[PDB]
């Protein structure tokens, strides 16, 4: 009576530490290539920005009108996406943009700000709903007529929630100083804004930029958290874009920027801007950038685990 | 898988077996306890290495819209750092897995036959390439008996002594 | 004769390569998880700040009047201490903060400044001492009497020793424009600051701030490192906090936040807020950002290491 | 911990150790020279494995006033993925570990019985349990010279054989 | 007939998981210790900067004036080596060096600036060529006498090329306000800078600083990257270095820092500030900032891998 | 290496041999398949190691003009947390392939043993020490027949087993 082990025509050749290439029975893969060309979004709120930016979801450009309020567990960014209708931009653009990606949605609510003796709705033709308009959260500050001053204003806010307030505000750099007189009045223009964790000291600038949107001037946007029960304190004296209402964070999301569908079909917790990667490998060899609960990306494109005993054919 | 020539390529009903011819016939069986020892083992270790992490990693850069080139300079140096890392743990892994598994293998079949030699005490020899050659005319049944672990190793010992 | 091992009634689970639960007879815990909640200082010069915020330490507001000139191998900031009497930020906070915790303390040095033509003796009500005081490293520059003008000055000063200096000065921002021309006088004010790698720009903005202590105004700190020999030069027209004494780094040391208390019983390299990890262990499971020559974190809380053979009971 | 069907929960005296039934009577014995071999194979093991990091580590973050936000997430990034790869090294650490120790010492428990094989040439069998099956009566004077390793191979050896 | 293993007199000494000092018979070194104290640049196009400093080579300083259109695969940095011939400072200096370091070298193209009205031929004593020069690359923007005034004036240049364009321009900060009135004119100034991506507010400081090269005005560059297709437009009434000619990257190079010599007798991909690492060990225990193909450092001075069997000696 | 006393310092042919004391003399030499094995699987295991890293990292600190200290520290930290990753997977590594060099020249010297008792099944005994003592004068043509693997397991049965 002989004893002796399986063996199949067709090894599968994997290597080990002596050796590279050794032939055995069965081998499985370990690093993951399949990708799914979509997002999978089942069973999670998923809010597809689509044209309207994130950080707009704050200021409310018209493409954000039904963002204003969003709520999700998924958040995705579309490279269409705009974060203005003014030409301008934020100041700490990727620190706003990870707090907004974690935040669970956003909470608005009036801050509360009266204005005596200031024109108070400004607009521009970029600004596009009914006819001209303006962000939605924001309220452009004027002067009364086309011509006069502007008096040196100071307006407060305090936090009386639980949870830090998103605010922000603007900055007007007009197209000429001519411009700037035209809309505020002569004189060196300031913007304090003070709190306990914040102090800031603003000052525009008025010159011509690149006509984007057919339009020479900038608006810079500014925010900060504002901690529970602490008050935030503004003193303008002009070039001042006001915040309306305020922000609060929800809760818990994830922010992914992709260029799929969404499927809700399929449920997957690893995004990248190529689909998903719903896999049970430890590794993958898709998408270093790939977030989420994720494999933990490698170079090699395989790496062949043995799961049974070496092949040695007659 | 040293000393035993190749594997059986007719061997589809398990990893290890007997093969046996005396004097009614040929036969191949499948040792059912090895077999399901080693693919218990290597299945356990399939299911330590098909782990799910539970850590979530957010977007740290920006693709449609880059990030300041010195912190992002410095988030690519630290993510190409991590995949180094996560190569070479994954390469040195997968290699060390495959070594233990061959040998676990190899330890397995080693085993069987140190048992099969434990059951047969001085009633066979041993050849050298993994057989057991029989003195005394072992029945189908006997055999049977050797694969079943019941080989009596006294009541057929003077017979295939005296040989 | 038989042979045979040794067994226990009720062994340990450990888990392996090939499988998780695996019974041995003895086993050692790897991951740590007991944790002092004290700070083990045995041998140590430590100095607790407590009410002292550490950059105070450069500026000297009361409650750091006896951490002037500190000298440690390990420092330890607490939740109540401040850095400012006067309201006040400092640019580049955790930078300098991360310089002093490793100084092995600050030795201070006169850097001989003399004034002709101007008062140099500012004070304010939240910098109490005997009466109304200031920071007793900085000189509040103002005008002679209620008003009048600030001759544009400037001051130079050579580093004469072998180790970089720490240079401190303040730029104050007054609570209004009009309490600006009360303080310095009428006029754009420019604080100038150069050196071989530094060369900034700084220019006062009033305004009006929330109350902090009773108090609108704000004074911003900044800080240089000066490299041997080297001189560093300002040349300012009014709104100057002048610095009195420079700074020199000691040696090395160690910072941590805490707040529990300091024990001179017993020893230990590895702090977190909550206290002193002493253990030998590679692993550890109480706070990742622990500091020190720690055992390094991980999210396992038990990895049991196997001492023993396998168990096998009858 | 294979063909020895279980360990001997009575064997409080060592790790290894022989359980002798002559015609005198019963006893149980340790051997400290396996045992002493593994358990300093494993003290050694912990001896490595308990090493004290000489590499300081400062405080990067600040838990009194918040650093930066763009900075603090990148921070928070490398420390979690540096967090992932510790918690890795040490879970396949530690299986590794134990897994060489187990297989330690069933390589150790096997080389005493080879060497007690080795010792009993042709005067005693094996059963196939981990035990000797003599065929000459052994006194325990005999018995105390096979854990001495002092019996002699050719003293006993036609008596133990003709049986 | 006898079996056994051979030995030899004196083994080597390796570290195993169960015990250290493993007598074995022979074995290797994995920890990589030898240096080459040189720069092994066989069959690399290499560019020694020497005294000329990086980012030098797009402003042109005399001693850049053989850098101006390099191209290479190695760039060597010297720390003799000087950016400016009028004593300034550039704004986000690491990041454009991390930029030039892996451009391949630099492609310069005249921008096309016509101006009308305004002297452009400023120059200095330390920018010393036959004479009193300036930067290569750079037009000192100046009034027509020596006073007057400057026209508020807005150029614009479109990058009419496929890849991306290095943008540098000025800001002059002189020595006075008098001296600010005699180069340009009284009144504020401003230069703004304005792109899709840019959108920036400079203004001048005049002021006293320390005497470099005998001179106390300073000069800071900024830069910018310029989209294809996308237009960059500057407004700017005085104190103003405009941009003669834009740099385009070449390809792909690599930047190294060091103080040895060039030697094209050997080859290597590892580079460090005393030489070259050649080794095909996986670990090196040279240099810890080692840039280019290394082995990972560890700090392990040595770490001994047995190649043969265990020695055990009569 | 374990019952095994010590090594051969004599023996410059090769890792493992034979010494062979008969009636006509003395002799060394070297098994050439075992030896060869051995060293092809450590040569293996060596060019496994000396592998080369295809990854190029750039320059992200500063040494003639530092950067700013903020990120210079988070950089700082970040080379010392990757520094520490690859010194304890180094000292690993380095561990680990040691104990399995020496484990597999240990199984290469056992697995000689075991066959060239598998060649002598009745003809010789074991001793203890790593011999076969030999019951039949074999010439120096019949251990040299044995170091071939084409020593007759019957042709010399008879002889060497009425001893
Ligand atoms: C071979 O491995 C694969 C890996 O998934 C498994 O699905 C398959 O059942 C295995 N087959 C055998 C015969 O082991
Ligand atoms: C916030 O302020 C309100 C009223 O001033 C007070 O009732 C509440 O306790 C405060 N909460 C905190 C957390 O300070
Ligand atoms: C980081 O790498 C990506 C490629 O994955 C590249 O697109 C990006 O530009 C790099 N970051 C910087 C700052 O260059
Ligand atoms: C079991 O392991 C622990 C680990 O510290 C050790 O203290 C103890 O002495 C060990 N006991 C035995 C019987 O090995
Ligand atoms: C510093 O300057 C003094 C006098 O000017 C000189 O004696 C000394 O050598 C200098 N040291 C250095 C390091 O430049
Ligand atoms: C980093 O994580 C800690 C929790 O350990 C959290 O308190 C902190 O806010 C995080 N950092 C940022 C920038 O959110
Ligand atoms: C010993 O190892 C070194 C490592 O490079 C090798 O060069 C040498 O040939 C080896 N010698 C023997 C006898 O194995
Ligand atoms: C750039 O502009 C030119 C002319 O305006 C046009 O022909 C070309 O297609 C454009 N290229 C891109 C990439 O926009
Ligand atoms: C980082 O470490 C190096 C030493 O290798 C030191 O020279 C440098 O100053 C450190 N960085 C900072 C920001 O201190």
């Amino acid at each position: 009576i002989c004893l002796g082990h399986h063996a199949v025509s067709n090894g599968t050749k994997v290597n080990t530490l002596t050796e590279r290439g050794v032939e055995v029975v069965n081998a499985t893969e370990t690093v993951e290539r399949t990708n799914i060309p979509r997002i999978c979004s089942k069973g999670k709120r998923t809010v597809d920005l689509g044209q309207c930016g994130l950080l707009g979801t704050i200021t409310g450009p018209p493409q954000c009108d039904q963002f204003l309020e969003f709520s999700a567990d998924l958040i995705i960014e579309r490279r269409e996406g705009s974060d203005v209708c003014y030409p301008g931009k934020f100041v700490n653009e990727e620190a706003l943009r990870q707090i907004l990606r974690e935040s669970g949605g956003i909470d608005k609510e009036a801050m509360g700000f009266t204005y005596s003796g200031i024109r108070t709705n400004g607009a521009t033709s970029s600004c596009r709903r009914s006819g001209s308009s303006f962000y939605a959260e924001m309220k452009w500050l004027l002067s009364n007529t086309d011509n006069a001053a502007f008096p040196q204003m100071t307006k407060s806010y305090k936090n009386t929630r639980k949870s830090p307030a998103l605010i922000v505000w603007g900055i007007h750099h007009s197209g000429s100083t001519a411009e700037q007189t035209k809309l505020y009045g002569s004189g060196n223009k300031l913007v304090t804004v003070g709190s306990s964790n914040y102090q800031q000291s603003f000052v525009p600038s008025p010159g011509a930029r690149t006509q984007v949107n057919g339009l020479s001037g900038r608006i810079d946007f500014h925010w900060l958290m504002l901690n529970p029960n602490d008050t935030v304190t503004f003193s303008f004296n002009g070039a001042f874009i006001a915040p309306d209402r305020a922000s609060f964070l929800r809760g818990k999301s994830m922010g992914i920027q992709s260029g799929v569908q969404v499927d809700a079909n399929c449920e997957g917790d690893c995004y990248h801007s190529g689909g998903t990667i719903i896999s049970n490998l430890p590794f993958q060899n898709i998408d270093s950038r790939a977030v989420g609960k994720c494999p933990r990306y490698v170079k090699q494109r395989s790496l062949l685990l043995a799961t049974g005993m070496k092949n040695v054919p007659e | 898988a040293g000393f035993i020539e190749n594997g059986w390529e007719g061997l589809i009903d398990g990893w290890y077996g007997f093969r046996h011819q005396n004097a009614q016939g040929e036969g191949t069986a499948a040792d059912y306890k090895s077999t399901q020892s080693a693919i218990d083992q290597i299945t356990g270790k399939l299911n330590r290495l098909i782990e799910k992490t539970n850590q979530q990693f957010e977007l740290i850069d920006n693709e449609f819209n880059e990030v300041e080139k010195q912190i992002g300079n410095v988030i690519n140096w630290t993510r190409d750092s991590i995949t180094e890392v996560w190569s070479y743990n994954a390469e040195l892994l997968v290699a060390m897995e495959n070594q233990h598994t061959i040998d676990l293998a190899d330890s397995e079949m080693d085993k069987l036959y140190e048992r099969v030699k434990r059951q047969l005490r001085e009633n066979a020899e041993e050849d050298g390439t993994g057989c057991f050659e029989i003195f005394h005319k072992c029945d189908d049944d006997c055999m049977a008996s050797i694969r079943n672990n019941t080989y009596d190793h006294s009541k057929y010992r003077e017979e295939a002594m005296q040989n």
